[PDB]
């Protein structure tokens, strides 16, 4: 008991020292940021907030454990008030009730009596300004909270804070908009938000009734105040919309726009990512190679660790559908091979064209696809195989017999493999001529792409390419 | 699917569908899209007395796809229902398009000067003093003589 | 409370007078609950569930009837009342088939985007469960063999339940693919090897093909001539095309400049 | 990222890459190929 | 007002919208005014 009575004390002025200096030097810092300049937006402390709550929802969150009392919550939502400069004197009784926790016996003020306390920067009278730092009282005490998913009471407290957060909507459409710029740092805020509206339901129920609420603040920020905050409500659309039927895979055309500017980054690159397995069921593997590639090379940074892993397992799945794949293993990862081992000897089945071989990895390995939902493609697949294995003949001889490719590609009889040869030539695979006695197949060299014709023809799309950035580096210049 | 309900003529299913969409036309904004030229068959109708109500509808789904002007033109047409509603949001999107429509014809109409007039709605210009009287009646000044300005 | 309704259902119709009844009285629920948004006391749905299974049966009287857009008008219907935020509802008898009739029609007129997504009522459980649905899948599977063969021998034995006239429409647009598929392009396939995948014995359909085709009608055999077909160049012309691809790219080098 | 549903759900390893296509094709091989010389 | 001073706050947002563009715009200009100043400094030292 001495040893480790004496070693409590230590640690709760870590919180009090960088969690207090957290919202103290990035809330009151943002402060005059948020009164002006204001230019956008930036704010860069609504992305360095991108840098905090991100790197609390690891450690320390607000809580944590550590070896405090969870007083962290009702010591910044109280008393804001706010006023001219005395906000310091805020600040001070944030530190004079530093030592409450250290002094006395610690009381935890959260889950219950978080309810008022919400509601306190109102009840302070006033906030007076900034719903973005209340909005941050309502989000980061209780969302990173969220990740503890006990289920039981509190859960309504994660639909309080929607609700009093709410209450923040309401501030955020009524208040302002007149060159606000606080939306533009709330979309960072609200974006976060509206996530883990989605991921407080997917624990009770997908939501019904939010899909209706979704498309309210998607409508309305059309036209007047847009920036990055439709795309991530385009983004709760086409995330959980795909999940669940139905019609909305071809929504996405009368919704673009893009919507222009992409952003942020990666934030956007994801974004292609779901689309691509939209487009995937749409069936056409062009564009859906050319969107899900895109969303790797287009994703920093990670780690950790298989959240970019595992979206991109699922990513290479339009290249099983293409027909012209490598082993995949050389996107493999240690932490992401385990988990790849049954969707690994899938590609390697696919590169032969034996059924025996195929069948047997969709009946041992069929229960980890379960959990993908990729159940779709195994039965197009097959026809996807069979023109890998012919075009590899193809490519490799001149002339190919249809008796010879018969049992080598073991269709096993004539007349079938003039059905898929016809089609084949109907899908533009095939430029084999066939003489129909027995009957045979008797191909001849494709030729004369040369040179003149292909390369010079595929320039166009490459310096059209390059010349845009040269117009992409300018526009970047002319910010600083 | 129910945009097949459409193909009947009788009126009276026609009514029960917009009870369907009006309420849930929220979440159901995407699927309004396709319904463009089987709106405009009740709007056409000459039997539809509705089309003041259609003509809203159909502002919903060209709002939707991206037009902007022709749920303009339509607002025109859609009678003294478009204009009796100040509620939320919609009621200022409409007039930053009504009035700056209203203001660019005023300057056109002064460069004439005078003969070979440009047609003017009545009810473009009849919200001007219409929702001028809710100036007057709220004692503002200031912005009292600014319409005044705007309208030259 | 109201009703007759469902006494209806057991006996169907003679004819297409009690089906119009039928759409009459269900016109009085049109016009209380109608199709929605009535969450309840989910006891209102019960009435609901009553009116799905008469426009269940509905939808096999508009393929008894054959007008298709009342055949699309009832799987709509059903289609959102599975698809209604409340997706706990007693089981129905003819929802198995009828999810099938218009399977099987869209595969008929050869669309192949909105056949998959309407198996995505239930789609993890298509391969898994439900026969019914495991059919479909398996004849497209046919298709792309292609069958021809093995979709007639699958046809032997269906449940089905109603397929038998969207069969005869799968008949028609298997029909017409024997001219598009088999060529271009063959040289040359002889007279009863044809007659192999067209069945009967010397319809008039082949004797259509001999028209239609046009393409030609060789003696005990059949010809491609001439030949294999139209001998592409392909054009000399695109010479010009090429000047014309130019001007725009020194265009965009002047871009810069 | 990490936001979103995402975190809701020289050397051997590079030429595994290749070594798996002689996995499934044509073992290595040596045996097989040694036996030729006294088919044909 | 309702008119109003909430809609010209919308108004006066699109203003200040454009303002903020604007001066994005114009901090693509204010330092590519460098860039001009800096070259016709040096058009000035090819003639020093």
């Amino acid at each position: 008991p001495p040893g480790g009575g004496e070693q409590e004390p230590p640690p709760p002025p870590a919180p009090q020292d960088v969690e207090m200096k957290e919202e103290a030097a990035t809330g009151g810092g943002s402060t005059g940021e948020a009164d002006g300049k204001t230019a956008a937006a930036a704010a860069e402390h609504s992305q360095r907030e991108l840098d905090t709550v991100t790197l609390e929802d690891i450690k320390e969150h607000v809580k944590q454990l550590e070896k405090a009392v969870s007083g962290k919550e009702p010591r910044f939502v109280l008393r804001a008030l706010r006023m001219l400069p005395s906000t310091s004197r805020r600040l001070n009784h944030y530190v004079l009730y530093k030592a409450v926790q250290g002094f006395f016996t610690s009381n935890n003020a959260t889950r219950d009596f978080l309810l008022p306390f919400l509601e306190e920067p109102m009840d302070t009278e006033a906030d007076l300004q900034f719903r973005p730092r209340t909005g941050k009282a309502a989000s980061t005490p209780l969302l990173p909270e969220v990740e503890a998913y006990l289920q039981l009471l509190v859960v309504i407290f994660m639909m309080n804070s929607k609700r009093y957060k709410e209450a923040q909507k309401i501030s955020d459409d009524l208040m302002q908009k007149i060159s606000t710029q606080n939306r533009r740092a709330l979309d960072l805020v609200a974006a976060k938000c509206y996530y883990y509206h989605a991921r407080v339901y997917e624990f009770l129920d997908k939501l019904d009734v939010v899909r209706s609420f979704l498309h309210a603040r998607l409508r309305t920020a059309t036209l007047r105040h847009d920036a990055d905050g439709q795309a991530t409500l385009l983004n709760l659309l086409l995330r959980n919309y795909l999940h669940y039927s139905l019609y909305d895979q071809a929504e996405k055309l009368v919704s673009k726009s893009v919507f222009p500017e992409q952003a942020n980054n990666n934030e956007w690159a994801r974004y292609l990512y779901y689309t691509g397995r939209i487009k995937a069921i749409q069936l056409e593997y062009s564009e859906a190679r050319r969107t899900m590639t895109n969303a790797l090379r287009k994703a920093p940074q990670h780690t950790a660790v298989g959240f970019k892993q595992t979206v991109h397992k699922l990513l290479i799945v339009v290249e099983l559908l293409l027909g012209e794949i490598p082993d995949r293993l050389q996107f493999r990862q240690p932490s992401l091979k385990r988990s790849l081992m049954p969707y690994f000897l899938l590609t390697q089945a696919v590169r032969t064209g034996n059924l025996a071989k195929f069948n047997q990895v969709l009946d041992q390995f069929g229960e980890k696809f379960q959990a993908d939902g990729t159940y779709t493609l195994i039965i197009r697949l097959r026809h996807n195989v069979i023109k890998t294995g012919v075009r590899m003949i193809s490519l490799s001889y001149s002339r190919i017999s249809l008796a010879d490719i018969a049992q080598k590609l073991q269709l096993d009889s004539p007349e079938d493999a003039e059905f898929i040869v016809a089609k084949a030539i109907r899908d533009g695979v095939i430029e084999a001529s066939i003489n129909h006695e027995k009957g045979y197949v008797q191909s001849k060299e494709m030729i004369d792409i040369y040179s003149t014709r292909e390369p010079q023809l595929a320039f166009h799309q490459r310096i059209s390419f390059c010349l845009d950035i040269h117009n992409m580096s300018v526009k970047a210049m002319r910010f600083p | 699917g129910i945009i097949s309900l459409l193909d009947e003529d009788e009126p009276q299913l026609k009514e029960f569908a917009l009870h369907k969409l009006n309420a849930v036309v929220n979440d159901f904004w995407a699927e309004i899209s396709e319904s463009v030229d089987k709106i405009e068959v009740l709007y056409e109708d000459e039997g539809f007395r509705s089309r003041q109500f259609a003509a809203l509808v159909a502002s919903k789904v060209f709002y939707h796809l991206g037009a902007f002007e022709e749920s303009l033109n339509y607002a025109l047409g859609a009678g003294d229902l478009f204009n009796v509603n100040d509620n939320s949001e919609y009621v200022e999107t409409i007039i930053a398009k009504c009035i700056d429509h209203y203001t660019k014809q005023c300057v056109e109409n002064a460069d004439l000067p005078e003969g070979e007039k440009k047609p003017i709605d009545q009810r473009l210009e009849g919200i001007v003093n219409k929702m001028f009287q809710r100036c007057l009646d709220d004692h503002k000044y200031k912005q009292a003589i600014g319409i005044a300005l705007e309208t030259r | 409370m109201y009703e007759q309704l469902k006494g209806e259902w057991n006996r169907k119709s003679p004819n297409l007078s009690k089906c119009g009844e039928e759409l009459g009285r269900l016109k009085l629920v049109l016009l209380e609950l109608n199709f929605l948004p009535t969450t309840g006391t989910k006891l209102t749905k019960q009435q609901l569930i009553l009116a799905r299974d008469i426009l269940e049966i509905g939808a096999q009287w508009s393929i008894l009837r054959k007008d298709i857009p009342s055949f699309e008008r009832y799987m709509a219907q059903l289609k959102c009342y599975y698809f209604d935020y409340k997706e706990q509802l007693p089981e129905s008898a003819y929802m198995h088939q009828l999810l099938g009739l218009n399977l099987l029609f869209l595969l008929s007129q050869n669309r192949v985007a909105e056949f998959h997504t309407e198996l995505e009522r239930l789609p993890a459980k298509d391969i898994q469960t439900n026969v019914y649905i495991k059919h479909p899948v398996s004849l497209e599977q046919y298709l792309m063999e292609g069958s021809y063969n093995k979709v007639f021998l699958a046809k032997g034995n269906i449940p089905a339940e109603s397929y038998t006239f969207f069969i005869d429409i799968l008949l028609d647009t298997i029909r017409d693919e024997i001219a598009g598929c088999i060529e271009k392009a063959y040289e040359k396939i002889l007279f009863t090897e044809a007659t192999r995948i067209l069945f009967f014995n010397t319809p008039k359909k082949m004797t259509d093909y001999a028209k239609k085709r046009g393409w030609v009608l060789g003696p005990n055999n059949y010809y491609s001539f001439a030949s294999q077909q139209q001998k592409p160049e392909d054009t000399t012309i695109p010479s010009t095309e090429l000047a014309k691809q130019v001007i725009e790219y020194a265009r965009q080098l002047e871009m810069i400049v | 990222m990490s936001e979103k549903k995402q975190p809701v759900d020289e050397d051997n390893w590079d030429d595994d890459n290749v070594e798996d296509d002689f996995s499934n094709q044509l073992r290595a091989e040596l045996e097989k190929h040694g036996y030729k010389m006294e088919t044909s | 007002l309702e008119e109003g001073k909430a809609g010209s706050g919308l108004r006066q947002y699109y203003l200040s919208k454009i303002e903020e563009l604007q001066l994005i715009v114009n901090d693509k200009s204010q330092n590519l005014r460098r860039l001009q100043a800096q070259r016709n400094e040096l058009n000035a030292k090819v003639r020093l």
